């Protein structure tokens, strides 16, 4: 029969009948390229840290979504507050600089 | 000079340090544990083994009857069977056809094998912790002695006074109750003396293997002899010691966490890699040499020529130097980034030397101490090729050990970019807020 | 028939009960503890005693000099004294005047008295609890046996099987570390082996009284011999064992709470009155008589003829009765108010009998279980006259034991009066609110 055991850096010991127990340790030789492109970096850390990478990536995306939505929401809020004083006054100066920063 | 530090509770992985006594050149210190033994206090509760049933000659009363009496024997049974007409080699034993009785007796004994084949039930309490420590320092060769890991009792090893602090973890693989059979130890909540059940582990119990007061609990029942036959038949529950030996399961020797090795003389758990060990060693004053009496090392430049973050000493570094009064100079890395294989080097007035190191870091950056001097070593390390090795890691892995410069760059952009987006939104809000004020004013 | 109950952990005070088996007349049961022993598990740490200083013959080198060497003797000292010109009975020992040398040696060893006069340092762990129990039931006389208070291990006492539950309290008078000296036990936090200080308890330490590895820490210093005299003078800190004897203080034998008595073989604490003890006893079936075969008692009238709530059986009561068969009848009081002195009484066809009881109540009221029947006894008890007695109380006092009828009268009036006055105000408050309502409506 063939038996497959998971071995970590903490080590694993196995005893085959009437033989002295043998101890083996796994090295950090997972496949990937931590110095390559983003798809290669994530693969390396996923293979080395499966759960941490999954949790880490979700946290990064969640942070980006909240920050980008908040950033754009404030910028949209800026345009509404910045332009409204001129929307209600058709006969207004409306400086050209306004059309470049608040639009 | 007393040196105090904390070393991990690891066996076979040496602890290295430089003992720096003000005014004297550093003395390299190396402390290696040969074994660590958790030796609990044990109280034998009772001894269990396979029973033997003793059956004395039955009393055959012809043309009459007899009566049973109680006796002080373990699981003693006695019964009188009337209406027997036994036959022997010489013919009918009794004259009367039915007015005859046979009184059968039986009781339980320890078998002859009980002197060698028995299980010992122990109560286990906190005991002591001992270790074998192998120590070398300076130019003194390796010396070792057995020590008590309690932080109080000193040990004299090669003119050095060693006090090994108590283990930071009070963890022990033994429960309050263990059973020792042969070389194997089992964590087993054995029944109290006098309460063992028939066909189970405690059916037969003895306070000691040579006692004369034995507890036995088997369904020993005398059966009626077969017609015309003189014998003492009985039924009994099969021995629970033989049953237990079949259903023992995995011993503590095979399931103990932290790699503990279980030994019996005395009962102890060896090499359990739990916690850390405070240490304090008093180095002889004669082992220290004054700074002005040792070589001066300067102009150090460290180059990593090869590196892989394998469990072995996969790193190779070359250090260029200039010095004076050529002679031996200890080498040490105070940080945990890299473990140095060499303990000392011989320095000329100028040249370079090489050393090997073990690191888990993908981009190691560590300080190397060269007696009275230090240099910073930096480089990149490639992944190890072997998936599985038969030896433990020399280095220690940190949270940030695996993070590459590329990964740090992406994290820096992630945090910097995320912040920059919010900052622009906040700046725009502040600018418009002021403009709204100036409109009214 | 198994009877289960909880009895107080008291020695000399009997536990009384009626074993009530459905269909059979009650069997009076009396369980009394003769002694109770807490027997902890101990491990000898080391043995301390008064030291002896061994001084070998000095080496006197004439016209020359010698050098000292290191030896394994405990607290070994060696010093070379130059410039000696010793004299003896035969004249000047050496020829040269100032070129002679004397070598002095001394070391510490156990004294001869250490074989009898020594203190044992023990580490104490939870052990076992054992007791001697005196039991009588029905018409069977008192029988006793030594038992293990585990709650599981049964004991055979006069054909009855007793199982005694563990003590409700895990309390033990022994600390984690104790010192046993003579007949005395001290809860002394002794220093670990190898860390004893000069002039203090652990200055000399030995693992056993015969050990060849002796620890000794005394400021043993060799002094220069007197001019012209051959001897080996020295100074040393007086023994810390002799000092400890002077300052050891009060032993555990004299300060243990709960009246514990301390014994050494084995080390144990006896008769500690802590908590209560669960009990389970199987009464043999032969001890029970069918109800229809026993007397029937009726028209019981109980009169308290005299009562004092003294520690002894100061209560006297008379019970009038009528009974069939004129047989013997167990007597019991299941209420905790009073303890009955007599176990059973002899009944005639009609008449009365007296019994004695001990109660703490000023106005006792208790149920007397005349076999298969019951009568309620009520009376008034006078205060005891003796201030101090040399025997323990036979009864148990409760929160309300001392509250007299007049005390209840005042409590009832004060509590009731204030409550009624509060209610009277609230009633008036509700009515006036309605009175105002009717004015508007
Ligand atoms: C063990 O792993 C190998 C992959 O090399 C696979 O082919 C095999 O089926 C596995 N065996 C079991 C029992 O999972
Ligand atoms: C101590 O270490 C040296 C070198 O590592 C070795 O030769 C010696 O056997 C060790 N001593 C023990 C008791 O293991
Ligand atoms: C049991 O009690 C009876 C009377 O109370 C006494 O005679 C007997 O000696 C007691 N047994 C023990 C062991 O003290």
């Amino acid at each position: 029969t063939t038996v497959n055991f998971t071995v970590t850096g903490e080590g694993l010991e196995y005893t085959w009948g009437n033989h002295p127990p043998k101890r083996v340790w796994a090295q950090e030789s997972g496949e990937g390229n931590p110095h390559g492109w983003p798809h290669e970096v994530v693969v390396y850390y996923y293979n080395r840290y499966p759960l941490t990478t999954i949790i880490g990536l979700c946290t990064c995306v969640a942070i980006i979504m909240v920050s980008c939505v908040t950033s754009v929401w404030l910028l949209c809020r800026t345009r509404n507050l910045c332009i409204t004083p001129y929307k209600l006054a058709p006969n207004a100066q409306v400086p050209i600089l306004l059309a470049l920063l608040c639009c | 000079y007393e040196h105090t530090a904390v070393m991990p509770n690891k066996v076979g992985i040496p602890y290295k340090a430089l003992v720096e006594r003000p005014g004297y050149a550093p003395v390299h210190l190396q402390i290696q544990l040969v074994n660590t033994r958790i030796i609990p206090s044990t109280n034998l509760e009772y001894i269990t083994c396979k029973y033997k049933t003793k059956v004395p000659s039955p009393v055959v009363k012809c043309c009459g009857a007899t009566q049973c009496t109680s006796k002080p024997h373990p699981d003693y049974q006695c019964q009188v069977f009337s209406g027997v007409y036994p036959f022997m080699y010489g013919g009918a034993y009794c004259f009367c056809d039915t007015e005859n009785t046979q009184m059968s007796e039986a009781y339980v004994e320890r078998s002859e094998e009980c002197s060698i084949d028995h299980a010992k039930a122990y109560k286990v309490h906190t005991g002591t912790v001992q270790a074998m420590v192998n120590i070398t320092y300076g130019s003194v060769s390796w010396r070792s002695a057995d020590v008590y890991v309690n932080g109080e009792t000193p040990a004299k090893i090669g003119d050095a006074k060693l006090i090994i602090g108590p283990l930071s973890s009070a963890w022990s693989p033994f429960d309050n109750k263990v059973v020792v059979y042969g070389h194997e130890v089992y964590n087993y909540d054995f029944p109290e003396y006098g309460t063992g059940k028939a066909g189970s582990f405690g059916d037969l119990q003895s306070r000691t293997s040579t006692s004369n007061d034995l507890y036995a609990n088997t369904n020993l029942k005398l059966q009626r002899p077969q017609a015309g036959i003189v014998h003492t038949p009985f039924t009994q529950v099969p021995s629970g010691f033989e049953r237990w030996k079949k259903d023992k399961g995995a011993p503590l020797n095979d399931v103990a966490p932290f790699g503990c090795s279980i030994a019996l003389e005395p009962l102890r758990a060896e090499n359990c890699a739990v916690g850390s060990i405070p240490i304090s060693i008093d180095i002889p004053d004669a082992a220290f040499t004054r700074i002005s009496e040792t070589p001066t090392v300067s102009d150090l430049e460290c180059k990593i020529t090869e590196c892989t973050y394998a469990f072995d000493f996969g790193g190779i570094a070359t250090v260029a130097y200039k010095s004076s009064k050529a002679g031996n100079c200890p080498i040490h890395s105070p940080s945990g980034v890299a473990v140095i294989k060499e303990n000392d080097v011989t320095l000329a007035e100028s040249g370079s030397f090489t050393f090997h190191f073990s690191t888990a870091n993908i981009h190691p950056a560590f300080k190397l101490q060269v007696c009275t001097s230090a240099v910073t070593c930096k480089g990149d390390c490639k992944p190890p090729k072997d998936h599985i090795v038969d030896y433990a890691a020399q280095h220690t892995e940190s949270f940030t050990s695996a993070i590459s410069a590329t990964a740090w760059s992406w994290i820096k952009v992630l945090v910097g970019g995320t912040s920059a987006f919010i900052v622009l939104g906040l700046i725009a809000t502040a600018v418009v807020a002021l403009v709204l004020f100036f409109h009214r004013h």
